[PDB]
């Protein structure tokens, strides 16, 4: 099942069956013989071809004997591999569900000439190779008439939908799992302290991860704008509140190293960012009675960048928490 | 969405005139196959509109040669040598080059002739208004040009200008001259109320407006 | 070539109602199908396009929400649903074969008319006026008949058996508060209206009346 | 204009073994028929018309050729790549707001750097450029790294700039005279002077890491 | 088949990146090593240099009748800024050397502190500690590796 090609690649047995008229004989003028092989090339064949077709072949090609029986009875089974071309959607990968869709029916022939009967509705599943990637869900034939502006009369066919449910472990363990980890990693840097000297390479260090994982899932999905996956809509706004994350982190790594030689504090940031927001976030300054006013107030400053991370810390976590349970807890109810 | 305004909102001009109508776009509305998709289209009143020019230049099949464009990245212009009767109508112009395609603002053709004065008149009601229990007063103004007119209503001294109705007529063939007729509804409870009524309208032709008056006091 | 349009519609405010444009002697899924919206005061406002061979729409941004288009392959027939009819939404709608970059417009439906109103079919009340008793006679004279009270459109109003049919001015239809109305009035002989019979007729194929009101001088 | 493009592609049919004298072909129609059409959900139709064409010069050939006028749905790529990248750009102006004591300069810029590298050959191998035309996104990343170095090479100066003593350098009065005094009264800065040559140079290696950050900042918006 | 290649892709693709990472390869001379980044972003250049060889490698065939002359100027750089590393690396040592843990030598003084400071145009400030001796034995090597970088690298173009 080709995602980013949206093909699918099958290898199935045409399974056809008519009446010639006159290919019948009568056993007991030939010691009893029933019934006879014969290379398929040398009778009437029906020109049943694969509609959807896309980089195959639309009709079968290995041309296998056919079974005659003696009352005119053809039996025709040859293998066939078929790439048709089905609209993939991928907005629960790796927990989709697929439809592709084969629609088989004669070229040349209509409904007054040649008629379709479903040997069995459902897609036979008895010599089936299990893949280990996909499950069949569902595999039924519909039958169909329709008109075509080519011509006057009514074209029968058969459409097979393959309903195909993903298993998800592999993509889960390789995809899933590394980016909720780098996810945890987001709102760690508002946690660091600004004298570590390592908040940039932090976070830096996740937006680059982040955009290269969502790099990878492109390569897999169809670049269709039809849908778009729960997965990347959840990378792009994690790389986009990180990116708000790395900026916040400049504006208060500079507000950290302020000092009474190249800034001034105005009287509003003193008031707010050292009595009214630490009270809110339930940390208390220790009272402390600094003498030397230049050493004072670059720890004023070193604290009111405390406080800045301290808010933001609260923000991130809170959109964080809203924000996957507002993108990944509704689909998951029904 | 690209807007595309017309100039002149009217265009009088008399049979045989140059006319000119011109339509400006407020992007450059060209494309890369070497053409800009510009395409000017024709209705004449109580009809679907109809292609006169397609592709700036390129004239449609079965359409006069007096029809001709040109322009630019951002200014077009059509051009017809001569007019007659047929031409009159209202001229768009279309853009095929931006996603959504816009129409121009329409651009109506008229041709001018000698201006005649206004004929006005005024009708009171009739008795088939007071059995029913209404009052319509109506004043007419028939065969005159241009457009330069304005009716007001001004009853024994008193000048009202609530249940007024704004009903002209297109330029006919015939005369070519236009129309106006007001009406105001009043009802018994005050039609009777009042003893004058008068219809005041200022025609450019006449700069004292004329003055058409009956009393219901008789 | 030809695109036939459905029948003129009158629905109510807040309803909603369907137009249907088919299209035949031509590839009808390979050509787009432009909506086109022409108030009866003045404009051709382009509504949108939908090629019918894939579902590909487009709406300009004035009617994003309130058009919607769909199309059926099998009959060659493409619609346009008006969601949420206000007054504004009363005009004449217009479909037209469009292929971009390649060619414009060249066939267009003949018009579907739309009206939104509240009102239910009514007859005319014709009310024939003549001069007032309290105006000079003279050479000239103009004569008088009024039409109202009647929904929906339209109605004809011709002389008996077109006894004078040149030299008369009709005028569009207005609404006074729900109801529409007209008026007409021609210019006879002084000294051969009231020798001769004048008479203005009325018919309204709406609600299948007919009248026939003489006027005589007061 | 990728993702924002439209593509004309033909389809030309000729017979291959018979000339204008031997067959005619003939279009049945204008247009080619979308009668039966499965929509793409990548790329969008826009016309398929149909032209016979002839050779005024050959009078043997014969061909009908077919134009697609196809619009790609630009929401995916749009998405996908456009965002990161306008996301990786604004990080291009942050190095100069970046304290020189935080010691972290050269990783962001260096990131920053190495992003859009990535980004710009990502970009070349799903639309490549050619000498008729370069799409306009690589040629925005294309600037934006060279910006980018430009900043490497200037946070190195500022950097150096910064760690300044007079134990290793004396500083020319026309550096006084510009940098303390005039260049921060045009940026709005008003150094402090409560009150010494080290706290001087920390404040030179300031001004002119701003006065970049207000150029970043125009050049950036301009970029617009 | 005398073709000619349009070299506007690879131009845009490798070429100018390439100049772009080659321009960087002398600042480590000019970082001072209180900065505490000589390291990285000379490491980034190395490996950024290596990258690109790399991909040239992937694009060329992998045959030895001639080396493209790209990747000559790729590996020379690349040998360049590994003795820019190794240099960096003795220049943050000397940097950080103090009296408790180093002695300086008497020609280590009259060499560094003295005469080479006045053939580079350096005029160390001596307004008056040997903790700052160190400190500036350090700006002198870095300032005469920066001399030879770019002479070895200008005649490079
Ligand atoms: C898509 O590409 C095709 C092929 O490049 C374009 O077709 C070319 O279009 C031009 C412009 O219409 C044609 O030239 C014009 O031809 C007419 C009629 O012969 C002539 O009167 C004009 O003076 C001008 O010469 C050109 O012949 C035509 N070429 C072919 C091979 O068909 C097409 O326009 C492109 N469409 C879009 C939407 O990009
Ligand atoms: C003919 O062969 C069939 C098996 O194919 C067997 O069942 C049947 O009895 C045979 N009849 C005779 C007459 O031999
Ligand atoms: C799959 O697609 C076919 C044809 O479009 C439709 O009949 C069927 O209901 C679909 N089934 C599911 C599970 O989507
Ligand atoms: C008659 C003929 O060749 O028809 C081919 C097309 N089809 C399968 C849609 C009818
Ligand atoms: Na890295």
């Amino acid at each position: 099942v080709d995602e980013k090609n949206q093909m699918m690649t099958t290898n199935v047995w045409v399974k056809q069956e008519w009446h010639d008229y006159k290919l019948r004989w009568d056993p007991a003028d030939y010691e009893n013989v029933t019934s006879i092989r014969i290379p398929s090339e040398l009778i009437w064949r029906p020109d049943i071809v694969l509609y959807n077709n896309a980089d195959g072949d639309f009709a079968v090609t290995h041309l296998t004997k056919a079974h005659l029986f003696h009352d005119g009875r053809v039996q025709w089974t040859p293998p066939a591999i078929y790439k048709s071309s089905c609209s993939i959607d991928v907005t629960f990968f790796p927990f989709d569900q697929q439809n592709c869709t084969m629609k088989f029916g004669s070229w040349t022939y209509d409904k007054a000439k040649i008629d379709l009967v479903n040997m069995h509705s459902r897609v036979d599943q008895l010599d089936f190779w299990e893949s280990g990637e996909w499950v069949i869900v569902d595999a039924v034939g519909t039958y169909n008439t329709r008109k075509y502006e080519c011509c006057a009369e009514i074209y029968p066919d058969i459409t097979y939908a393959f309903v195909i449910r993903r298993l998800p472990l592999f993509y889960t363990i390789n995809l899933i799992i590394p980016c909720l980890l780098i996810s945890c990693l987001t709102v760690l840097v508002f946690y660091l302290p600004s004298e570590c000297g390592e908040k940039i390479t932090l976070c830096i260090s996740v937006l680059l991860s982040l955009t290269v994982f969502l790099l990878l899932i492109t390569e897999i999905i169809p670049s269709t704008s039809l849908v778009i996956p729960l997965i990347g809509e959840y990378l792009l706004f994690t790389m986009i509140f990180v990116t708000l994350s790395i900026v916040i982190t400049v504006f208060v790594l500079n507000v950290h190293h302020r000092s009474p030689r190249t800034h001034t504090m105005p009287t509003w940031v003193r008031r707010v960012f050292l009595d009214i927001v630490p009270r809110l976030l339930l940390m208390k300054r220790p009272s402390v009675v600094d003498t030397d006013f230049e050493r004072s107030v670059k720890e004023d400053w070193k604290y009111v960048a405390m406080v800045i991370d301290r808010i933001f810390l609260w923000m991130f976590i809170i959109v964080c928490l809203l924000g996957t349970v507002g993108l990944f807890l509704p689909p998951w109810l029904a | 969405d690209v807007l595309m305004t017309q100039t002149p909102l009217s265009l009088p001009v008399s049979l045989g005139d140059q006319a000119s109508i011109s339509c400006r776009s407020s992007q450059s509305i060209v494309h890369s196959n070497g053409n800009t998709y510009l395409e000017w289209y024709l209705q004449k009143p109580g009809q679907s509109p109809k292609l006169l020019i397609y592709k700036v230049s390129n004239r449609f099949s079965g359409v006069p040669d007096r029809f001709s464009g040109s322009g630019s990245g951002t200014d077009f212009t059509l051009k017809i040598s001569r007019v007659e009767a047929e031409d009159l109508g209202v001229y768009y112009c279309f853009q095929g080059s931006h996603v959504p395609w816009t129409f121009g603002g329409g651009t109506k053709l008229e041709i001018k002739r000698a201006d005649a004065a206004p004929t006005v008149s005024i009708f009171p009601p009739s008795s088939e208004q007071l059995t029913s229990g209404g009052a319509s007063v109506v004043c007419f103004l028939n065969n005159f040009y241009p457009k330069d007119i304005n009716v007001k209503w001004k009853i024994d001294g008193s000048e009202r200008q609530n249940g007024v109705l704004n009903s002209w007529t297109d330029q006919d063939s015939k005369d070519s001259t236009y129309s106006m007729s007001s009406t105001l509804t009043l009802t018994k409870d005050e039609y009777e109320r009042h003893n004058s009524y008068t219809c005041e309208a200022t025609h450019k032709t006449s700069t004292s407006p004329i003055v058409k008056s009956f009393n219901r006091n008789e | 070539v030809q695109l036939q349009q459905s029948g003129a519609e009158v629905m109510k405010p807040g309803a909603s109602v369907k137009i249907s444009c088919k299209g035949t002697g031509y590839t009808f899924s390979s050509y787009w199908i432009e909506w086109v919206k022409q108030r009866p005061g003045h404009g051709l406002e382009r509504i949108g396009e939908i090629l019918p061979g894939s579902g590909s729409t487009n709406y300009n941004e004035k009617f994003r929400g309130k058009a919607t288009f769909t199309a059926d392959k099998s009959s060659k027939t493409a619609y346009m649903q008006l969601s949420s009819l206000t007054s504004e939404d009363s005009a004449v709608y217009y479909c037209a074969r469009y292929l971009p970059y390649y060619y414009a417009m060249d066939y267009w439906g003949q018009g579907t008319s739309v009206t939104v109103s509240s009102a239910k079919t009514t007859p005319p009340s014709v009310y024939p006026l003549a001069p007032g008793s309290a105006a000079q006679t003279n050479s000239m004279v103009t004569l008088g008949c009024l039409v109202k009270g009647y929904f929906p459109e339209p109605v004809t109003v011709t002389w008996n058996s077109g006894s004078l049919s040149s030299g008369v001015h009709t005028f569009p239809a207005v609404l006074q508060s729900d109801l529409y109305t007209l008026s007409s009035s021609v210019t006879v002989p002084s000294s051969t209206w009231p020798s001769e019979t004048v008479t203005c007729n009325v018919a309204h194929p709406a609600s299948s009346t007919k009248v026939d009101k003489k006027i005589v001088p007061r | 204009h990728f993702p924002f493009d439209q593509q004309n592609c033909t389809m030309k049919f000729r017979s291959w073994t018979y000339d204008r004298t031997e067959i005619d072909l003939v279009l049945k129609s204008e247009v080619a028929s979308l009668d039966d059409f499965t929509p793409s959900g990548e790329w969008d139709i826009v016309a398929l018309p149909g032209r016979r064409n002839e050779n005024p010069d050959d009078s043997t050939y014969v061909d009908i050729t077919y134009d697609f006028i196809i619009r790609r749905k630009p929401l995916f790529y749009t998405i996908n790549l456009i965002i990161p990248c306008v996301l990786i750009t604004s990080l291009a102006i942050l190095v100069f707001y970046l304290p020189s004591d935080c010691g972290e300069k050269m990783t962001l810029c260096i990131s920053v750097l190495l992003a859009l590298t990535v980004f710009l050959l990502l970009i070349s191998k799903i639309v490549p450029p050619t000498s008729l035309d370069v799409p306009l996104v690589g040629k925005y990343l294309m600037f934006t790294m060279v910006l980018v170095t430009f900043s490497i090479v200037t946070s190195v100066c500022v950097l150096n700039v910064h760690h300044r003593s007079p134990t290793t350098h004396t500083m020319a009065p026309w550096v006084k005279v510009v940098f303390l005094e005039k260049l921060p009264a045009l940026l709005f800065m008003q150094q402090p002077r409560h009150h010494s040559v080290s706290e001087d140079w920390k404040y030179v290696a300031m001004v002119i890491d701003r006065l970049f950050l207000w150029i970043f900042v125009f050049v950036c918006v301009f970029g617009t």
